[PDB]
């Protein structure tokens, strides 16, 4: 799967059109596939490595990392309803967009 | 124990007077005109399947919409002080049991009409120091406050800890098995409105352990297959009385402790929950847990009515509150349908026919309640039916959010 | 008794409930208030008498004085003995009670296999794991009660004061038992001074109030001591019940399905915080009940008639049908008790444990004519009849017997191999015997045998099409295998019951039947043929009765097309025994079940294949012959009485039967047939080495594999202690034990059809309670069997004549020498001694096989001490008591045996021990006999003794504590009270409900005493009134 | 079908949702035939009253 | 075999053309949107390179597209 989560939305079976991004107070969770958790984390893998240079002059503020931005929402991930349909995620992990921007 | 509950007085929607008149007092099932510990005493003795609603009482949720605004036309102290009295009508004495005609010679002031009205408790300092007698008061004023926060529902609170079920708790709950979810409501109801329990009482995290598990079978999340720690609800055909939960005991493959707490408020803002036994069951019986143990936190101004905006200590707006993830009954049992078939409990075929089967059931419950709210409006005088409109029934919020909250209460 | 009473509101009269037994309940509710506990801390050694000191406490001038809560005196061990404690009305006549290990705890052992040859004195270690089995399923069903709560009373005792502990009426004894701790003498001494740590809060109860319904709680959470193995089990049955209790309220739903509405019902139940009723089993538990019963039933027809019977009844006494010929032999008559008729649609309600064939003696002798006039009506009642029977092979017994009689004016052939048009019709009963010429009427040739192209062409298309129905209710549990849940297979077409008139009443399936049967038949009494012998005068008298038969006015093809389901499908949920029903099949022919068949364990893993007996039937089911003579006539006139409401009617009959609370007897008789199946197959499944997937903690135990012999005996073993345990009426699970191998996998009935398919319900029983609780109970006999007086480890013999300190339990010194150790010899097989000649002395028979000499250290695998003990006692015994020879025999486990004695005594222990081996044979062994010296109080000068036994492992687990009087101990094996035996009582982190359990028993627990009540129902029933 | 403390005994009405015997009612003459011993021990003394 | 990577291209590019879905259905063009699971297959079997080496590589209900289908 790929895209922003959605989620049925109103009366009626799930169908392709009963689904509508899951949007909210956080932005909207988009889905972490598992290459892309290789950036995310290959890129604040080579930061950690830094540690000991962190602590050494009272900067950064702990080791960052990526289980900290995400989130285990689940139910139908895609670019369109019509086709996230056909993608039902259960827990999977998705980062929400205020998260995205942190 | 506990003493210090903040209430909230029922919502006038715009008429004068309280929403209820003088033969409300002497129509109260159990105890005379005593309002405290009523609820589910009509409910007391069972005869059948078929859901206690006479003439005057249209529906299920009747019953207590009209001890609400019967409660708060009466409830001066924890907001004043005094007694008072409403249309000739006061509390016997200071324990505040039954309510009897005004008394000569000494008479209470007269009850000052106002329409939601912030109760304090500390205000009344009788109360705490007579706490073993006017007990149940504590859990009934919570109810109302519970009910006057919401025109669609009442809004109680799930949670579930981080780390599995206690010990002391498994060997309590395998004691309620063969019992309906409408009799859980009663038995948890009774409990916590009798005697100064503690927040920590080994009977009342079972009973809050019972409520989360029970919206997870709600949901269907918590399914004959995946128990959260080998107890479960099994729902019957929807066209043969889906008020039937009952909680199962199974050795299937159980669920997991999530990976934080899932603290939420939840409402049903279909007008469904009036007539349908199950879904006022549900809501009071996790009310009951929110008594011996005031609010674990405060409620989200998201949405909610008009008048619960900003409360004193109910309903906040900042970073201490809780969301609140309201849902609608017939999407949730349509999605609840779909968590069955999913795991292969049902078949594919048997996915669009439960929707029939139940959407059909539903719609019996809107073509009920449309049909006595036109017959009792509102500005005749009581308020039996709770004026829903009827250009909702089928407007369903958030529930998919709902959902997604029961899948991630159990990882 | 579910239901009590029932006041119908039509009628206003109360009706009150009341080779196969006749199906009682099971007790499943028993309950005392007395500790909850299993593991009495009875002392041994009694104690010196030391001088008080500290008498009782001193209120003002009085001098109150409390009894000891814990067992003092020399050494107080934990004695194993169920219900020890118990203060309730009674229990299930079945327990455990161990001596101190100071006795022949061998007793206890002797269940299984020991009868019969072995010694009162002594256990066969052969049999210890399936002696072991058996011994904790009788601690398990022996503790299966539920706790009332009894009454507490506020204790002003300070140090505990304002904790409410409970009364215990039936003996006050208890009292000081049940709370240790409470009101503690500060008598410094062992047991006092341990008891002085305990937690003033423990005590008692812990939570408030509670669900007090009227003044007493709901369910109370006392404190009082209960070893956590009993509370466990007892924590187990609580939810056995609760698992199988009903709703009360649905109640009334359920009684207006399973009666079709005909009737009615209100049943108030006053709803509570407490309420048990055990009334319900879910259908997937009912299905391993049916399944059951179709085991012990077997081929045996015996036991199987009284089914049909026990239906045949209802059916009749309930019926608005009335047969009686009078109408049809005046009709008759002119121009010239049915049991055979009940018998065949109660035979329906159970197609497939029983059929109903027609009696040979029916058919006409194939080797006679059609022109023989009574041979051709002995036909023609042959098939008027056919269909009323259940046999899968009746439409082609019937085509074949005129296929018989007229053999010479219609010779057609017959594809069946290896037979021929005359062949004796009874004959044809399998699928593929029928002949291709009645499969397709086609092959027959008009011209050629035209009556038989015709008689085919009318089976083809006239014997009646099966149909179905709904029954019972679905808040029930099917409880039926082969067709869909709570819903039969009737063998003619049904209809819902039709406002009378003249429209149903000759449109019925069988009237049908009935009509162009005769219809047909006429025609052939008026054969070109028939002239040879029948006259034209009684040719026409001929015509003249079958058209009378024809034209009567029977009622019965009505009644069973439209009133006979509505009374099956009501009479099918009312019974003990619910309907087992296979398929129905007319002329599909490759689908028509040729056998039906229970497997105690699918074909697949099914190690020595065996059949299901009843193979060896012709038929499938039970063949039943039913006389078609009689059926027609009862088929042939039906009236019903004058008046006739079929509302009010049923309505009446239906009341007395949901009055007898007899429907749910089935649900309790079947959640406890699941409960003695997971715990029977599990025991027997333990004690093979292979066989069906089942937690085996008793694996260590020597245990020989159980042939399938030897298993039908720990089966009978657990089956006869369940009845005993519930009390119940006929078979249960001994259906298992009597025949085909005990060796129970999994249950499975299926039935194979002729088009070479076998449909297979499996029926797996879903989660015992009572198993899971056993399970728990094994695991726990491991880590704690000295609690049972069992010992784990070898037993070493080497001479020790100290006059110092002995524990042959725990022993402190390092093993005398490790088995595969530097110079010790496995003393091989039979053990033989070797008598040498001249001066060289008798040396032993090595297990490398050559003989090495006796002074030094053996290995002896109990085994071969037990196949040579007089070589052993008359050879090495005494090379062992001069300290020559050290023994160091092998058994895995056994039931030790302690003597105490006084330290001070010098005594040689030899004697005490050959008592030992004088009893030991191959036959079997008797408790090993350590000796164990009274821990002395006071510094005293040993004498010198000898001792010759001790264990490897530490086996003094048991040991409880010595000298709880004094301030200590002197002398012999000190043992303080172990805090570790009461997490909760002691320690502040215990956590109510924590348990221990696979590790070890702990005394002072949480239990949760319960206060239920059982709502009896007895409502109105109000009938549904004509219109 | 009668109710818990203190309420009206609701009489079952047609469409199979007990209803309140005080109010108008319509007796199938049937029903009235497979019912009196209830008609008159609840309905009865309504209509008296 | 579709390994985990190669799935997210293949839906990396669905993905971007379901994207013009409205603009799919306002001019009657296109015909739904595209799931990559209409392509694929839930075979088992060793999955390799050649049968020695496929040899260690047992896959179960493994998601394969079938060389037809990597052709539409």
């Amino acid at each position: 799967p790929t895209g922003k989560l959605w989620r049925p939305v109103g009366t009626s079976v799930a169908t392709i059109d009963s689904l509508a991004i899951v949007s909210d107070r956080f932005g909207q969770y988009s889905f972490v596939n598992e290459g892309m958790r290789e950036t995310f984390s290959k890129a604040l893998f080579d930061i950690n490595m830094w540690q000991p240079l962190f602590q050494a002059t009272k900067t950064g503020c702990g080791p960052i990392v990526l289980s900290s931005f995400t989130t285990t929402t689940s139910g139908y991930v895609g670019a369109t309803a019509g086709d996230a349909l056909d993608n039902p995620v259960t827990n999977g992990v998705f980062i929400s967009t205020v998260q995205i921007m942190n | 124990a506990q003493r210090q509950f903040f209430g909230l007085t029922y919502n006038f929607y715009g008429q004068p007077a309280p929403l209820f008149d003088l033969n409300d007092l002497q129509e109260l099932a159990g105890c005379y005109a005593r309002p405290w510990t009523s609820r589910f005493s009509h409910l007391a003795i069972s005869t059948g399947s078929l859901p206690v609603w006479s003439a005057r009482y249209p529906s299920v949720a009747s019953r207590n919409i009209v001890v609400n605004t019967l409660l708060g036309a009466h409830l001066n102290p924890f907001a004043g002080g005094q007694i008072t009295s409403h249309q000739g009508i006061t509390w016997r004495d200071p324990v505040l049991s039954s309510l009897a005609p005004v008394p000569a010679i000494q008479p209470p002031p007269v009850w000052a009409v106002a329409e939601n009205v912030l109760l304090d408790s500390n205000n009344y300092p009788t109360y705490v120091l007579n706490l073993s007698s006017m007990w149940p008061i504590n859990q009934d004023v919570h109810i109302m406050t519970m009910w006057a926060l919401s025109d669609q529902g009442p809004i109680y609170h799930l949670e579930v800890p981080v780390d599995p079920m206690p010990a002391a708790t498994t060997a309590a709950l395998m004691a309620y098995t063969g019992v309906p979810i409408a009799h859980l409501a009663q038995t948890a109801y009774r409990f916590a409105g009798q005697l100064p329990q503690s927040p920590d009482s080994t009977m009342v995290s079972t009973i809050r352990w019972l409520s989360a598990i029970w919206f997870g079978s709600l949901t269907g999340r918590l399914n004959r297959s995946r128990t959260c720690n080998g107890f479960y609800f099994e729902f019957a055909k929807p066209a043969l009385n889906p008020d039937q939960a009952v909680l199962k005991w199974n050795d299937g493959a159980r669920a997991a402790p999530p990976a934080a707490a899932q603290s939420s408020y939840i409402r049903c803002i279909s007008p469904h929950w009036q007539h349908q036994i199950v879904e006022v069951a549900g809501a009071l019986m996790s009310q009951s847990v929110t008594a011996v143990t005031g609010l674990p936190a405060l409620i989200d101004e998201a949405t909610l009515p008009a008048w619960s905006q900003g409360v004193a200590n109910l309903t906040g707006n900042g970073q201490g509150v809780v969301p609140c993830l309201d849902y609608n009954p017939v999407p949730m049992a349509a999605a609840r349908h779909l968590q069955w078939r999913q795991d292969g409990l049902i078949t594919a075929a048997q996915e669009a026919q439960l929707n029939n089967d139940y959407t059909a059931y539903a719609l019996t419950i809107e073509r009920h309640l449309t049909a006595m709210l036109v017959a009792n409006p509102i500005a005749a005088g009581r308020m039996p039916i709770q004026p829903f409109n009827a250009a909702d029934f089928g407007q369903a919020g958030q529930t998919a959010a709902a959902v997604a909250l029961a899948q991630a209460m159990f990882v | 008794n579910a239901i009590r009473s029932f006041l119908t509101a039509w009628d206003d009269i109360r009706i009150l409930s009341p080779d196969s037994a006749v199906a009682n309940g099971p007790e499943l509710i028993i309950e005392d208030t007395g500790l909850c506990t299993s593991f009495m801390l009875l002392d041994n050694i009694p104690s010196a008498h030391l001088t008080k000191e500290l008498i009782g406490f001193t209120w003002f001038m009085q001098m109150y004085q409390m009894t000891p809560p814990l067992p003092e005196g020399a050494v107080n061990r934990i004695v194993c003995m169920t219900n020890w404690a118990s203060l309730g009305d009674e229990g299930r006549g079945l327990e455990v009670r161990l001596p101190p290990p100071t006795d022949s705890s061998v007793h206890a052992y002797k269940t299984v296999l020991s009868r019969g040859y072995i010694d009162n004195a002594q256990f066969n270690p052969l049999a210890l794991r399936s002696n072991v089995l058996l011994m904790l399923l009788q601690f398990t069903l022996s503790n299966l009660k539920i706790n009332k709560s009894s009454t507490f009373t506020s204790d002003v005792t300070t140090i505990t004061s304002g904790r409410m502990i409970r009364a215990f009426e039936g003996r006050p004894e208890l009292l000081a038992l049940a709370y240790p701790g409470r009101a503690v003498l500060p008598t410094q001494t062992k047991n006092a001074q341990f008891l002085s740590t305990a937690i003033a809060d423990r005590i008692g109860r812990l939570d408030r109030a509670n669900l007090i319904g009227g003044e007493v709680s709901a369910m109370v959470e006392c404190m009082e001591l209960c070893d956590a193995l009993t509370l466990h089990i007892r924590e187990t049955y609580i939810m056995l019940l609760r698992s199988m209790h009903q709703d009360p309220t649905q109640i009334v739903q359920i009684v207006n399905e399973c009666a079709n509405n005909l009737l009615n019902s209100t049943i108030p139940i006053s709803l509570r915080p407490t309420i048990l009723c055990p009334w319900f089993a879910s259908s997937e538990d009912l299905r391993l009940q049916q399944v059951m019963h179709l085991v012990n039933i077997s081929s045996n027809t015996a036991a199987a008639l009284p089914l049909v019977e026990a239906l045949s009844t209802l059916l009749r006494s309930v019926t608005p049908l009335v047969l009686d010929p009078t109408v049809l032999t005046n009709a008759i008559t002119t121009i010239s008790d049915y049991a055979a008729f009940w018998k065949c649609i109660a035979s329906w309600a159970y197609n497939g444990l029983v059929t109903t064939v027609l009696s040979e003696d029916a058919f006409p002798d194939s080797s006679q004519s059609i022109t023989h006039l009574p041979s051709m009506w002995k036909c023609l009642f042959l098939t008027l009849a056919g269909p009323m029977t259940s046999d899968p092979h009746s439409p082609v017994k019937v085509f074949m017997a005129l296929a018989n009689l007229l053999a010479q004016p219609e010779p057609i052939a017959i594809g069946v191999p290896g037979m021929h048009q005359t062949t004796p019709a009874s004959q044809f009963s399998h699928p593929g015997v029928w002949p291709p010429g009645f499969l397709n009427p086609q092959l027959i040739n008009p011209q050629q045998a035209p009556l038989l192209r015709a008689f085919a062409e009318h089976i083809r298309a006239n014997w009646p099409q099966p149909s179905e129905f709904g029954y019972g209710s679905t808040l029930q549990g099917s409880a039926n295998l082969f067709i869909p849940s709570n819903r039969m297979v009737y063998p003619w077409p049904n209809q819902p019951l039709p406002r009378l008139t003249v429209a149903p009443t000759y449109d019925s399936a069988m009237s049908n039947w009935i009509s162009t049967t005769i219809a047909f038949f006429i025609r052939v009494v008026n054969s070109v043929n028939m002239t040879a012998t029948v006259n034209d005068l009684t040719r026409r008298t001929m015509t003249g009765v079958m058209t009378a038969m024809r034209q009567v006015k029977t009622m019965t093809p009505f009644y069973i097309q439209h009133m006979c389901p509505t009374e099956l499908s009501v009479l099918a949920s009312v019974t003990v025994t619910p309907p087992f029903q296979v398929p129905f099949t007319r002329l599909v022919q490759n689908d028509v079940i040729t056998n039906v068949l229970v497997a105690r364990v699918d074909p697949a893993q099914r190690g020595d294949a065996a059949v299901d007996i009843r193979a060896t039937h012709a038929t499938f089911a039970a063949a039943l012959p039913v006389d078609p003579a009689a059926i027609v006539v009862a088929m042939l006139c039906g009236q019903t009485e004058t008046n006739l409401i079929p509302s009010h009617h049923y309505g009446k009959a239906f009341a007395p039967l949901f009055a007898s609370n007899a429907m749910f007897t089935r649900n309790q008789r079947a959640v406890i047939t699941r409960e003695a199946f997971v715990c029977a197959r599990s025991a027997v499944a333990q004690c093979q080495d292979a066989g069906f997937l089942v937690p085996r903690p008793l694996d260590a135990l020597r245990q020989f594999d159980v042939t399938s012999a030897a298993a039908a005996e720990i089966m009978h073993a657990v089956n006869d202690a369940f009845k005993t345990a519930f009390d119940l009426d006929g078979a249960l699970l001994d259906g298992l034990a009597l025949y085909g191998d005990p060796r129970i996998a999994d249950l499975s009935a299926a039935y194979l059809q002729y088009g070479g398919n076998v449909v297979r319900e499996h029926v797996p029983p879903g989660p015992s309670h009572i198993h899971r609780a056993l399970q728990q109970v094994e695991s726990t006999f491991m880590a704690e069997m000295n609690l049972f007086n069992v010992a784990r480890g070898n037993l070493y013999l080497v001479q020790t004549a100290t006059n110092g300190n002995w524990s042959p339990m725990a022993p402190v010194a390092a093993p005398p020498f490790v088995r595969g150790g530097p110079n010790v010899r496995v003393v091989g097989r039979f053990g033989t001694i070797v008598p040498r000649p001249n001066g060289l002395e008798p040396q032993l028979i090595d297990d490398g096989n050559v003989p090495r000499d006796i002074a030094g250290d053996w290995v002896y695998p109990s085994d071969v001490l037990q196949v040579s003990v007089a070589v052993f006692r008359d050879y090495v015994w005494p090379m062992v008591k001069a300290g020559r020879t050290r023994v160091l025999v092998e058994l895995g486990h056994y039931v030790y045996t302690l003597h105490y004695y006084d330290p001070q005594i010098s005594l040689d222990e030899a004697p005490i021990l050959e008592e030992w081996l004088s009893k030991i044979n191959p036959a079997g062994i008797p408790p090993v006999p350590f000796c164990i010296p009274i821990p002395q109080v006071y510094p005293c000068i040993t004498a010198r003794r000898v001792h010759y036994a001790f264990t490897s492992e530490n086996n003094n687990d048991s040991l409880f504590s010595t000298n709880a009087a004094s301030i200590d101990t002197a002398f012999g094996e000190n043992a303080a009270v172990s805090p570790l035996r009461w997490p909760g009582l002691v320690d502040p982190n215990y956590r109510v409900g924590t348990n221990d359990l696979p590790n070890r028993i702990t005394l002072y627990n949480s239990l949760y005493r319960y206060n239920f009540t059982y709502p009896t129902l007895d409502g109105i029933m109000y009938v549904r009134s004509a219109t």
